[PDB]
RNA sequence: AGGCCCGGGUAAACUCUGUCGUGCUGAGGAAUCCCUAG
């Protein structure tokens, strides 16, 4: 069985999405199952609970992506329903600003900004190739919130809420992170990872260490290394200025406690889950 | 009874003790029995619906005095204590225990000292002032004693 | 079609006619002088804030 | 020569009686203690009066209630007015008799049917 | 403590309804409906023991959302059943929050000034509506929006009506009650 | 494909109710023109209205019509004797008189028509009045011969596509604009010339085909 | 005359928590009648 996502919000539930219409709700304390949720028609893709309470949205195969909140029981009443676009919907990522702006990143060339509680998609955004399936969240202390957006086989893109300084392609990109200073990114494709000054939107520096396809990229313990992962069959950190699981993998995600790193959580295509609480 | 007829327009029902304080409002909309059926009324006359709305009280009710404003009333109950409602959404607002208050003590013909005699200890009539702030009330006793409205 | 806010004066008692409807006495809240007559279905009362359209309305039964 | 008082709650049929005495915060009702008591969605009716009258007021006593009849809501109702009839009469014969009148004054401006009860008559209309 | 569990203890200070939401920063946008609306006095649950049948406009003077309750127990309600009422306003005030991050309660009382029609059509002739006529007719088609979309569907009374209290404070062209709304006022217009 | 069930009031659609109708049923048939004519005639009322023909064509000519094979359509019939029928877009009927005829006759006696294969019923005598079983977001108009000329095209292009409406179309024996006063929005005309409720009928809905691209 | 033994034909409700998921497993026309706080 495939695995396809892990995610924690920034709380004891590590929630993870193998790519089945189950999904299941972790106890981080216990590193147990604490809930197999999802009720899904088909392959639910990347879903995360939101960084406030346990809301949890996640999108299905055919296009449904649903959000539904979740406690501390078995409670998946589905909140609300999602059928607007009938083609595979990839990522759908939170806001750590707003508690019910989200966001979704199909296998279409659109990608759109949401509210909760409408039927209506408050933004809309085009303009990549088809399958654009990765993006995410640009933070700003003082300045405006941004978006990132990479594609199958083509660009990453960056937006205010129009204004896209889309970078560059050479390879499929598949791993893509913004730092917390919320200039600086990663766009990561599969010979290589690519650090991304993005102040005066400058170009690429670009590193290799995994030999086979990069899949996932995840930042991790002190907030200052970063953990890249492989189909190779193996990850490893990185710094920040310099910069082994035993087959191949998908989503290779740490999970931190409150500040300090808890267990790394590792996703393959096989089935088993590597959540290692002890490390080096 | 009816002044520019001259008969009776109507006896009226709901208490099971004989009335011992009536008041109308100076409206004129709103009748107010108080009775020895340890119970209030107001008495909605003037409309369609002679209508009723009781005040279940703690004991048997001597006094009913009206705010010069139609909009809060108080009443005097043989506990010795005075209590006040609004009349337009029938609640009471507030209320006093007066007990002590009151005890103008030891007649002749008491065996029982000054500070026991029940029957001293109630207000038999209490009115309001004309600004609406202060209450006399007064009883079978040696103190009128003037409370307040709002404090 | 401005919204003007009204409020009530006088409850019209011998003249309401036609079921429930109410006919009232209606001070305007704005300029609070001007004061006409309305038709108000619904329980109303004295001290009540009404809001009317269009006041080109000058009928009763 | 404990300092003890009996008090009552009504409702429809449910009576119950409290006694409140010199103890140490604990509510029991039946043996079981008052969070426990009256199925879940009513325990804030249930709780209304401690967070009324703060629990600073309820730390040096113990309210003791048993309760016969009724359904469960009126048996919730009859709770609720013992436990403040309970502290009201406790602060009568044994603290200071301001403070009574300050905690009738809370509950009556909260509402009434914590301490007194009106039963419903019916209307015959005229 | 007396005998009171953290929730209760952790929210002691103010009045909290379903001991998670004050009233005391909740405000009307109707200043017809204020004086009828009910935010004054505070009730933390909306099961209460009091008569709001004696006599004319003391249902005025009840809370509002003892009202939401009340018009929740109709005949698509099963009349006697009041704590099916409140258990339906908690899982609905929930779903409010979780899918709006707003004051759930703000929410119910913008989405009935929003929803109460303020022209009606004398069976024609047309009139001015009563501002408690106004709260009666805005609760009225709340609830029979949320029961006559929840009818069939999976969708529960509790997400139905969190739903059109949602969508009626937003005042959206998808509530019944804001439809119904424009509808009687639209028959108004044309008739006069 | 699916039809539009109770359930739907946001679909833009067209709701067709056939006005005073004549459904009653005499001594079991139906009260026509073909063999009550000496009882009519005989007892001298206003023969003019043993109508249901033209109700018969328009229930073939709509529930024929394209607008039935995008679903869009919605026909009620409101007959003297206060019964209001709810006719579906998805039953199926013979093509003759005389069976349509003693089909309502058993429609009045039994209440309902039930599906000869599907669990639901197909022709439902439902509730008086028709606002009831209308869409919030409704156009109650009315064909007529006082009002001024309204192109329907136009005027369902000046609808928008949240909004359904309701027409009210006379198949009557012989009266005036007041059969529905209680529930007039608007009265429109289409041509100068008297027309029927067949070809009024036909043409409002193949410019409503036109206007809402049916093809 | 009967009696035996063995077979045949202090509440509902309500609360809370968990498993399935509209699945002939469909709430009643016109009318006329009643009803305003336990």
């Amino acid at each position: 069985w495939p695995i396809s996502h892990i995610s924690f919000p920034a709380t004891n539930d590590l929630f993870a999405v193998t790519a089945g219409p189950r999904v299941e709700i972790f106890s981080i304390r216990k590193r147990e199952p604490l809930k197999t949720i999802g009720r899904f028609d088909s392959e639910a893709h990347c879903g995360e609970i939101r960084p406030d309470g346990r809301v949890l949205v996640a999108g299905e195969d055919t296009g449904r992506m649903q959000v539904f909140d979740v406690g501390q029981g078995t409670r998946a009443v589905i909140l609300k329903t999602w059928h607007i676009h009938k083609q595979p919907v990839w990522v759908t990522k939170w806001s750590p600003t707003e508690l019910t702006t989200l966001m979704s990143c199909s296998d279409d060339k659109t990608v759109r900004l949401w509210d909760l509680p409408s039927n209506d998609p408050t933004r809309l955004f085009t303009g990549h190739t088809d399958y654009v399936r990765c993006g995410a969240f640009m933070p700003g202390s003082a300045n405006s919130n941004l978006l990132v957006s990479g594609s199958y086989d083509e660009t990453v893109r960056v937006w205010d809420a129009g204004a896209v300084m889309t970078f560059k392609h050479a390879d499929p990109i598949e791993d893509v992170l913004p730092l917390p200073s919320g200039t600086t990114l990663l766009a990561a494709s599969g010979n290589a990872i690519s650090v991304l000054d993005l102040v005066a939107a400058k170009p690429l520096r670009l590193i290799t260490n995994h030999q086979k396809t990069v899949t996932s990229l995840s930042l991790a313990s002190q907030g200052r290394r970063v953990v890249s992962g492989s189909l190779d069959g193996h990850v490893k950190v990185f710094e920040t200025t310099s910069w082994p699981s035993p087959i191949l993998s998908l989503s290779v995600i740490t999970a931190g406690a409150s500040h300090d790193d808890r267990h790394l959580a590792v996703g393959m295509q096989s089935g088993v889950l590597s959540i290692r609480t002890r490390l080096s | 009874w009816s002044v520019q007829t001259g008969q009776l327009l109507d006896r009226l029902s709901g208490h099971e003790g004989p009335v011992s304080s009536l008041a109308f409002a100076p409206d004129g909309s709103v009748l107010v029995s108080g009775s020895w059926d340890r119970t209030a009324r107001i008495w909605s006359i003037f409309s369609r619906t002679q209508t009723s709305e009781p005040l279940q009280l703690q004991s048997d009710v001597l006094d009913v005095a009206f705010r010069p404003d139609s909009k809060q009333i108080a009443i005097s109950t043989l506990d010795g204590q005075l209590t006040f409602w609004s009349v337009s959404e029938a609640q009471q607002v507030s209320g006093v225990d007066g007990r002590r208050d009151v005890s103008g003590g030891r007649r002749i013909t008491d065996r029982r000292t000054a500070a026991n005699v029940a029957g001293t200890k109630n207000f038999n009539t209490i009115r309001y002032s004309m600004d609406g702030t202060c209450l006399l009330a007064g009883g079978n006793s040696k103190y009128i004693c003037l409370y307040s409205t709002t404090t | 079609a401005p919204v003007k806010f009204v409020k009530v004066t006088r409850v019209l008692g011998r003249t309401g006619s036609r079921g429930g409807v109410t006919q009232v006495r209606v001070e305007f809240m704005d300029d609070t002088t001007r004061s006409i007559i309305r038709n108000v279905k619904g329980p109303v009362r004295e001290n009540d804030i009404l809001v009317l359209l269009e006041s080109e309305r000058e009928a009763r039964r | 020569s404990v300092q003890a008082v009996q008090v009552f709650g009504k409702k429809k049929n449910a009576t119950a009686v409290a006694r409140c005495v010199q103890g140490k915060g604990l509510i029991k009702v039946n043996g079981k203690p008052l969070k426990l008591f009256a199925p879940e969605i009513l325990r804030a009716k249930l709780y209304e009066p401690i967070l009324i009258l703060g629990t600073d007021k309820f730390a040096d006593v113990d309210i003791r209630i048993r309760v016969a009849g009724g359904g469960h809501t009126s048996q919730v109702y009859a709770v609720r007015q013992a436990i403040a009839k309970s502290i009201v009469a406790y602060y009568a014969k044994y603290v200071d008799e301001h403070s009574k009148n300050l905690l009738k004054q809370e509950l009556i401006q909260f509402d009434r049917s914590l301490l007194v009860a009106d039963p419903r008559r019916c209307e015959p209309k005229k | 403590y007396d005998v009171l569990p953290k929730e209760v203890l952790a929210e002691v200070g103010s009045v909290k309804l379903f001991n998670r939401w004050s009233y005391d920063d909740i405000e009307i946008r109707d200043i017809s409906l204020t004086d009828y609306i009910q935010i004054r006095a505070p009730v933390y649950i909306p099961h209460s023991a009091g008569r709001y049948a004696v006599k004319r406009f003391r249902k005025a003077n009840c809370p509002i959302i003892e009202r939401l309750t009340n018009s929740l127990m109709m005949h698509g309600r099963n009349n006697g059943k009041k704590l099916m009422a409140v258990r339906i306003v908690a899982h609905a005030f929930e779903i409010i929050h979780l899918m709006t991050d707003q004051n759930p309660i703000q929410v119910a009382v913008d989405a009935i000034v929003n929803c109460g029609p303020r022209e009606d059509s004398t069976r024609r002739q047309a009139v001015d509506v009563s501002p408690l006529r106004r709260v009666n007719q805005a609760i009225a088609l709340l609830t029979t929006g949320a029961r006559e979309a929840a009818f069939r569907n999976v969708k529960t009374i509790a997400e139905c009506l969190a739903e059109e209290l949602i969508n009626a404070a937003k005042g959206s062209s998808n509530s019944y009650a804001i439809k119904k709304k424009d509808e009687l006022e639209r028959v108004a217009k044309s008739n006069r | 494909h699916v039809p539009i069930p109770p359930n739907d009031k946001d679909t833009k659609r067209l709701i067709v109710v056939l006005s005073n109708a004549s459904l009653e049923t005499y001594k079991y048939t139906l009260l026509n023109s073909d063999e009550h004519i000496g009882i009519m005639r005989k007892m001298n009322r206003d023969i003019s209205d043993a109508r249901p023909d033209i109700t018969h064509q328009c229930l073939l000519t709509l529930l024929d019509s394209p607008i039935n094979k995008a679903g869009k359509l919605q026909i009620y019939i409101q007959t003297a004797k206060g019964v209001l029928i709810e006719v579906s877009p998805t039953v199926r009927i013979p093509r003759t008189f005389k069976r349509f005829a003693g089909l309502m006759v058993q429609l009045l006696h039994r209440l309902s028509i039930k599906g000869t294969n599907t669990n639901e019923k197909l022709l439902k005598v439902i509730q008086n009045p028709i606002t009831d079983h209308l869409p919030p977001n409704c156009r109650k108009v009315t064909l007529s011969f006082d009002a001024p000329l309204v192109r329907v095209r136009d005027y369902v292009d000046t609808l928008g596509p949240n909004e359904s409406i309701c027409v009210f179309v006379g198949a009557m024996a012989k009266g005036p604009d007041n059969f529905a006063d209680a529930y007039v929005d608007e009265k429109i005309s289409i041509s100068n010339y008297s027309l029927s409720a067949s070809v009024a009928c036909s043409k409002f809905c193949h410019a409503c085909e036109d206007a809402w691209d049916i093809i």
